[PDB]
Protein backbone atom coordinates (compact mmCIF):
# COMPACT_ATOMS: atom_id res chain seq x y z
CA UNK A 1 0.00 0.00 0.00
CA UNK A 2 1.31 3.42 -1.03
CA UNK A 3 -0.03 6.49 0.73
CA UNK A 4 -1.19 9.38 -1.44
CA UNK A 5 -3.38 12.43 -0.70
CA UNK A 6 -6.92 11.81 -1.88
CA UNK A 7 -7.24 14.96 -4.04
CA UNK A 8 -3.98 13.90 -5.66
CA UNK A 9 -5.44 10.44 -6.28
CA UNK A 10 -8.36 12.06 -8.09
CA UNK A 11 -5.89 13.70 -10.46
CA UNK A 12 -4.59 10.22 -11.25
CA UNK A 13 -8.11 8.99 -12.02
CA UNK A 14 -8.88 12.18 -13.94
CA UNK A 15 -5.61 11.85 -15.84
CA UNK A 16 -6.48 8.22 -16.50
CA UNK A 17 -9.83 9.19 -18.00
CA UNK A 18 -8.60 11.66 -20.62
CA UNK A 19 -8.77 14.99 -18.78
CA UNK A 20 -5.77 16.88 -17.46
CA UNK A 21 -5.14 17.12 -13.72
CA UNK A 22 -5.68 20.88 -13.62
CA UNK A 23 -9.39 20.46 -14.31
CA UNK A 24 -9.64 18.76 -10.91
CA UNK A 25 -7.54 21.11 -8.79
CA UNK A 26 -9.16 24.18 -10.34
CA UNK A 27 -12.51 22.60 -9.47
CA UNK A 28 -11.70 20.63 -6.32
CA UNK A 29 -14.36 22.33 -4.20
CA UNK A 30 -17.07 21.83 -6.82
CA UNK A 31 -16.24 18.16 -7.36
CA UNK A 32 -16.20 17.47 -3.63
CA UNK A 33 -19.68 18.94 -3.22
CA UNK A 34 -20.94 16.91 -6.18
CA UNK A 35 -19.43 13.72 -4.76
CA UNK A 36 -20.93 14.31 -1.32
CA UNK A 37 -24.29 15.28 -2.80
CA UNK A 38 -24.33 12.17 -4.99
CA UNK A 39 -23.39 10.02 -1.99
CA UNK A 40 -26.30 11.55 -0.10
CA UNK A 41 -28.70 10.97 -2.99
CA UNK A 42 -27.97 7.25 -3.37
CA UNK A 43 -28.68 6.68 0.32
CA UNK A 44 -32.13 8.23 -0.09
CA UNK A 45 -32.88 6.28 -3.28
CA UNK A 46 -31.98 3.02 -1.55
CA UNK A 47 -34.09 3.93 1.48
CA UNK A 48 -37.10 5.12 -0.53
CA UNK A 49 -37.44 2.52 -3.27
CA UNK A 50 -38.11 -0.95 -1.79
CA UNK B 1 2.73 16.43 -17.32
CA UNK B 2 3.33 12.91 -16.04
CA UNK B 3 4.22 11.79 -12.56
CA UNK B 4 4.05 13.83 -9.39
CA UNK B 5 6.11 16.44 -7.59
CA UNK B 6 8.17 15.25 -4.63
CA UNK B 7 10.47 16.93 -2.13
CA UNK B 8 13.25 15.36 -0.08
CA UNK B 9 12.88 18.13 2.50
CA UNK B 10 14.92 20.80 0.72
CA UNK B 11 14.66 20.47 -3.06
CA UNK B 12 11.72 19.64 -5.31
CA UNK B 13 11.61 17.03 -8.06
CA UNK B 14 9.15 15.45 -10.47
CA UNK B 15 9.24 11.67 -10.81
CA UNK B 16 7.16 8.95 -12.39
CA UNK B 17 4.37 7.61 -10.22
CA UNK B 18 5.72 4.04 -10.02
CA UNK B 19 9.49 4.45 -9.61
CA UNK B 20 11.58 6.98 -7.72
CA UNK B 21 13.50 8.68 -10.54
CA UNK B 22 13.65 12.32 -9.46
CA UNK B 23 14.88 15.07 -11.74
CA UNK B 24 14.98 18.85 -11.76
CA UNK B 25 11.76 20.75 -12.43
CA UNK B 26 11.75 22.06 -15.99
CA UNK B 27 9.21 23.70 -18.27
CA UNK B 28 9.42 20.68 -20.59
CA UNK B 29 8.18 18.14 -18.03
CA UNK B 30 5.49 20.46 -16.62
CA UNK B 31 2.68 22.52 -18.10
CA UNK B 32 1.28 25.83 -16.90
CA UNK B 33 -2.42 26.17 -16.12
CA UNK B 34 -4.10 29.28 -14.74
CA UNK B 35 -2.94 31.22 -11.70
CA UNK B 36 -1.55 30.19 -8.34
CA UNK B 37 -4.49 31.32 -6.20
CA UNK B 38 -7.13 28.87 -7.43
CA UNK B 39 -5.33 25.60 -6.68
CA UNK B 40 -5.00 24.55 -3.04
CA UNK B 41 -1.84 23.02 -1.63
CA UNK B 42 0.43 24.73 -4.16
CA UNK B 43 3.91 25.58 -2.88
CA UNK B 44 6.45 28.20 -3.90
CA UNK B 45 9.31 27.00 -6.10
CA UNK B 46 11.21 27.98 -9.21
CA UNK B 47 11.03 26.09 -12.51
CA UNK B 48 14.25 25.89 -14.48
CA UNK B 49 14.11 27.08 -18.08
CA UNK B 50 16.15 24.83 -20.41
CA UNK B 51 16.93 27.65 -22.86
CA UNK B 52 17.81 30.18 -20.14
CA UNK B 53 21.60 29.55 -20.40
CA UNK B 54 21.25 30.03 -24.17
C1 LIG C 1 17.75 16.60 -1.69
O1 LIG C 1 18.30 16.31 -2.95
C2 LIG C 1 19.16 17.33 -3.41
C3 LIG C 1 19.51 17.05 -4.85
O2 LIG C 1 20.16 18.18 -5.40
C4 LIG C 1 20.38 17.40 -2.49
O3 LIG C 1 21.25 18.45 -2.85
C5 LIG C 1 22.56 17.90 -3.09
O4 LIG C 1 23.02 17.23 -1.94
C6 LIG C 1 24.29 16.63 -2.12
C7 LIG C 1 24.55 15.71 -0.95
O5 LIG C 1 23.49 14.80 -0.82
C8 LIG C 1 25.32 17.74 -2.30
O6 LIG C 1 26.62 17.22 -2.52
C9 LIG C 1 24.95 18.56 -3.53
O7 LIG C 1 25.78 19.68 -3.69
C10 LIG C 1 23.51 19.06 -3.43
N1 LIG C 1 23.11 19.68 -4.66
C11 LIG C 1 22.25 20.71 -4.75
C12 LIG C 1 21.99 21.20 -6.15
O8 LIG C 1 21.70 21.21 -3.78
C13 LIG C 1 19.92 17.66 -1.06
O9 LIG C 1 20.98 17.57 -0.15
C14 LIG C 1 18.87 16.65 -0.65
N2 LIG C 1 18.32 16.96 0.64
C15 LIG C 1 18.17 16.09 1.65
C16 LIG C 1 18.62 14.68 1.36
O10 LIG C 1 17.69 16.39 2.73
C1 LIG D 1 -3.99 19.46 4.93
O1 LIG D 1 -3.65 20.00 3.67
C2 LIG D 1 -3.59 21.41 3.68
C3 LIG D 1 -3.35 21.87 2.26
O2 LIG D 1 -2.10 21.39 1.83
C4 LIG D 1 -2.50 21.88 4.66
O3 LIG D 1 -2.51 23.28 4.81
C5 LIG D 1 -2.74 21.28 6.03
O4 LIG D 1 -1.70 21.57 6.93
C6 LIG D 1 -2.86 19.77 5.92
N1 LIG D 1 -3.12 19.19 7.21
C7 LIG D 1 -2.28 18.37 7.86
C8 LIG D 1 -0.98 18.08 7.16
O5 LIG D 1 -2.53 17.89 8.96
C1 LIG E 1 5.39 32.63 -1.87
O1 LIG E 1 5.14 32.30 -0.51
C2 LIG E 1 3.86 32.37 0.07
C3 LIG E 1 3.90 31.44 1.26
O2 LIG E 1 4.48 30.22 0.86
C4 LIG E 1 2.79 31.99 -0.94
O3 LIG E 1 1.50 32.03 -0.38
C5 LIG E 1 2.86 33.05 -2.02
O4 LIG E 1 1.81 32.94 -2.94
C6 LIG E 1 4.17 32.90 -2.78
N1 LIG E 1 4.40 34.05 -3.61
C7 LIG E 1 4.53 35.33 -3.19
C8 LIG E 1 4.76 36.33 -4.30
O5 LIG E 1 4.47 35.69 -2.02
Amino acid sequence: ALQIPFPMQMAYRFNGIGVTQNVLYENQKLIANQFNSAIGKIQDSLSSTP
Amino acid sequence: REGVFVSNGTHWFVTQRNFYEPQIITTDNTFVSGNCDVVIGIVNNTVYDPLQPE
